[PDB]
């Protein structure tokens, strides 16, 4: 008998463009298709109603386009989905709700001076990353929470670029004080920077003291190696003599270490002093090297020029001293996996300050191939292949860095549950991809593989992939299988709209050995690079033959898309390098746009119609094959 | 504005004037302690001279600029509550900025607090409640 399905996503959105799937399975000729929506509780009226018709050319796939007109006519709110499959009708309630758009702050610098001037900018985007001309309204507040300066804008016209500066008083408030904007339309959502206000310091040259590493190890014999630097306020170096002196600090109380002051020369602008573990050990006067654990160090320097007097201080307060600096994680793992086929893992390794670590090896425990480094974000991938069973699988990752010993190693431990097959009849899917990072322009070959009993495998002649974006439903579309192959690679294009990690789902149905019907799905989690749609660049327009002098012209040149509209602002450097907490960056953009994804369980569910709601799917079918109805606008916390 | 002289004087100038007072509003915030009460000098112990002289400019203003309700109704709160004793009299205990049996000094100040009241008399009301009370114990 045809079975004929209906897929959509789970949380359809106002005025934004929504994509149905429409399918008939065994099919044959062609058949009419209405599509309508109308109001959960009553069905009261059509918020919109499309048709279309399946012809068997194209294997009945076809995609309805919709949008749900933001008429308010009632109160979260639900729609009911009815379409008419010829004579049969599906119908499914979906939840509705509405986004508004994301505002971006941007602040020259994020340390002032009284009378200096603040230029900032509010950016307004839509979904998709695309200028909307809004009203938003913008606040500046001082550290107690007292608005100074209110404004309403209007970015209509404006390309979605929003100018604004304040003059600071000479008498001021001192602490760190914030912006807040948001959109009229939606008061509930706030976006805030934050400031700082500070007094007018300027030292006489810059001088930065850090150690090597990020902690110190109490069996380490090398000590603790702490590097001075310094350099002038115009560029030039430092030669002269420094001073240090370093101290443990028991929780507030610093008991300042005598035996350890020394004294440096720093040539070409730089020194190197290092703290000896004897000295440590008996400055403490504790014969136990384990009791000073959780006792962070401290380093005061006193740099001397040598050509007159000119003298300034820097400290580095903190440096923990740690038996277990590294702590591990799992990141983006999922948590069923198929039996018998490949799990892939994702490790996270974090120094004692919640810093991202580097070059730190991991390794399953008792499998010992599967090593590999920790990258520049601290996220290390690995792949382990699962038991022919049924049972719970449970994984363990340690970091193998060779300093430590093995009880002082970091671990995890994790456990998976198998995915529940329908009738106990050991029918899997199965996708393999690359797990890199991609690029646009690049080609990805997904590998569709099948396992199943050598009596029905012929009953299965296609697998439909659907790839969800931006809690969007992107394409969708066939992949015809050849009777008696087991591996079918399907060469899928990448392009700009897929920028943010996208998800594959793909399923294949077919009538059951005792005479029901099955549908067998996974899915997979794909990230590609984050940038931006276009491209920015900017360089020097001028020959590159000569050091750029004070006063004098230089010539820019900007490259972007055409009919952009670009800004720009200059900054010092001392302030640029200090800014690390929160800088405008594309990765910090999309990321901003990841939080908002619709599903958020990585690959994988418990049953077929677990898979399609982890990815933000819904999928009802004329037979009794549906996934259960999503109410909450938020998935559960992690 | 009560005379009308902007349409020869010049509309442009009133929102310059404007911007004016909303800077000198901005410094004044420096001033204000955590415990709603204005200070002489930063970080020192609250004046109730200065705190009325503040409120009763922060009352003429309300209408001009976007004055915060918050302020106005702490700072008169506190005036109303730790400053004022049962006979009627506001007390001091901040060094003294102005000229001052206690006579002819509490009087002064007196009168000069219950003149800053009676400028927020109608915009704190229902923040403040024993507002009114106040008002008449002291005129008594
Ligand atoms: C929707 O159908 C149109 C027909 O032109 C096609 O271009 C588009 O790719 C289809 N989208 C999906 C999600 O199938």
């Amino acid at each position: 008998s045809p079975m004929y399905s209906i897929i959509t996503p789970n949380i359809l959105r106002l005025e934004s463009e929504e994509t149905m799937v429409l399918e008939a399975h065994d099919a044959q000729g062609d058949v009419p298709v209405t599509v309508t929506v109308h109001d959960f509780p009553g069905k009261k009226l059509v918020l919109s109603s499309e048709k279309t018709v399946l012809t068997p050319a194209t294997n009945h796939m076809g995609n309805v386009t919709f949008t749900i007109p933001a008429n308010r006519e009632f109160k979260n709110k639900f729609v009911t989905v009815q379409a008419t499959f010829g004579t049969q009708v599906v119908e499914k309630v979906v939840l509705v709700s509405l986004q508004s758009g994301y505002l971006f702050i941007q602040t020259d610098k994020t340390i002032y001076t009284p009378g200096s001037t603040v230029l900032y900018r509010i950016f307004t985007v839509n979904h998709k990353l695309l200028p909307v001309g809004r009203t938003v309204m913008v606040n500046i507040e001082n550290p107690e929470g007292i608005p100074v300066k209110q404004d309403s804008l209007s970015s209509q016209n404006q390309l979605g670029v929003l100018p604004l500066s304040w003059d600071i008083p000479e008498l001021v408030n001192m602490g760190q004080w914030k912006i807040r904007a948001y959109y009229e339309n939606s008061p509930q959502q706030v976006f805030s920077t934050e400031f700082e206000v500070k007094e007018y310091v300027l030292p006489s040259f810059e001088v930065i003291v850090e150690p090597t590493e990020k902690f110190y190890y109490i069996y380490n014999e090398k000590g603790l190696e702490v590097t001075i630097t310094a350099r002038f306020l115009y560029g030039k170096k430092v030669e002269g003599t420094a001073f240090v002196i370093f101290g443990i600090q028991d929780g507030e109380q610093r008991i300042s270490l005598p035996e350890s002051l020394k004294r440096i020369p720093i040539e070409d602008g730089s020194g190197e002093v290092v703290l000896s573990r004897k000295v440590l050990l008996d400055g403490v006067q504790n014969l136990r090297a384990e009791d000073l654990v959780g006792k962070s160090l401290y380093v005061s320097a006193t740099v001397i020029l040598h050509s007159g007097s000119d003298m300034v201080q820097a400290e580095r307060s903190g440096i923990p001293i740690v038996t277990s600096p590294y702590q591990i994680h799992f990141t983006k793992t999922p948590k069923y996996f198929k039996p018998g086929m490949p799990f892939d893992l994702m490790v996270f390794v974090t120094n004692p300050d919640g810093s991202p670590a580097y070059r730190v090896p991991v390794a399953v425990q008792g499998e010992d191939t599967v090593q590999s480094l920790t990258q520049g974000d601290g996220v290390a991938k690995l792949s382990i292949n699962t038991h022919p069973s049924q049972k719970p699988l449970s994984i363990t990752v340690r970091t193998k860095k060779q300093e430590l010993s093995e009880a002082e190693q970091a671990t995890r431990t994790m456990q998976a549950l198998p995915y529940s097959t329908v009738g106990n009849s050991n029918n899997y899917l199965h996708l393999s991809v690359l797990r890199t990072e991609l690029r646009p322009g690049e080609t990805l070959n997904v590998n569709f593989l099948l396992r199943m009993d050598r009596a029905h495998e012929a009953k299965i002649r296609y697998y439909t992939y659907l790839i969800m974006n931006k809690g969007r439903l992107l394409k969708a579309g066939r992949q015809v299988r050849e009777p008696g192959q087991d591996l079918v690679v399907l060469p899928l294009s990448i392009t700009t709209d897929f920028i943010p990690s996208f998800r594959l789902v793909a399923y294949y149905t077919l009538i059951g050995a005792s005479g029901q019907r099955e549908v067998v799905a996974d899915s997979v989690w794909v990230d590609v690079k984050d940038s931006c749609v276009g491209s920015l660049v900017v360089k020097s327009g001028q020959s590159e033959d000569r050091q750029p002098v004070p006063g004098q012209q230089m010539t820019l040149k900007i490259e972007g898309d055409h009919g952009a509209r670009v800004v720009l602002v200059a900054v010092d450097k001392g302030v640029f390098v200090l800014n690390k907490k929160n800088k405008l960056t594309q990765s910090k953009i999309w990321d901003v746009v990841e939080k908002a994804d619709i599903g958020c369980t990585p690959g994988s569910g418990k049953d077929y119609a677990g898979v399609f709601s982890d990815a933000g799917l819904t999928f009802t079918s004329s037979s009794g094959q549906q996934t259960a109805q999503r109410a909450e606008l938020q998935c559960p916390q992690p | 504005d009560e005379t009308e002289q902007w349409e020869k004087f010049g509309l442009e100038k009133r929102q310059g004037a404007l911007e004016l007072i909303k800077k000198g509003y901005t410094q004044q915030l420096a001033f204000r302690q955590p415990s709603s009460a204005f200070a002489a000098f930063v970080k020192r112990a609250p004046s109730t001279w200065l705190t009325a002289y503040v409120v009763k400019v922060f009352s003429l203003a309300v209408n001009l600029i976007a004055i915060d309700s918050q302020v106005l109704c702490g700072a008169v709160k506190w005036l109303i509550l730790e400053k004022q004793k049962p006979d009627g009299v506001f007390q001091e205990d901040a060094p003294v900025i102005h000229q001052e049996n206690n006579n002819e000094k509490d009087m002064a100040l007196t009168a000069f607090v219950l003149i800053s009241l009676q400028e927020a008399k109608d915009i704190c009301e229902e923040q403040v409640n024993s507002l009114p009370g106040s008002i008449t114990k002291a005129g008594d």
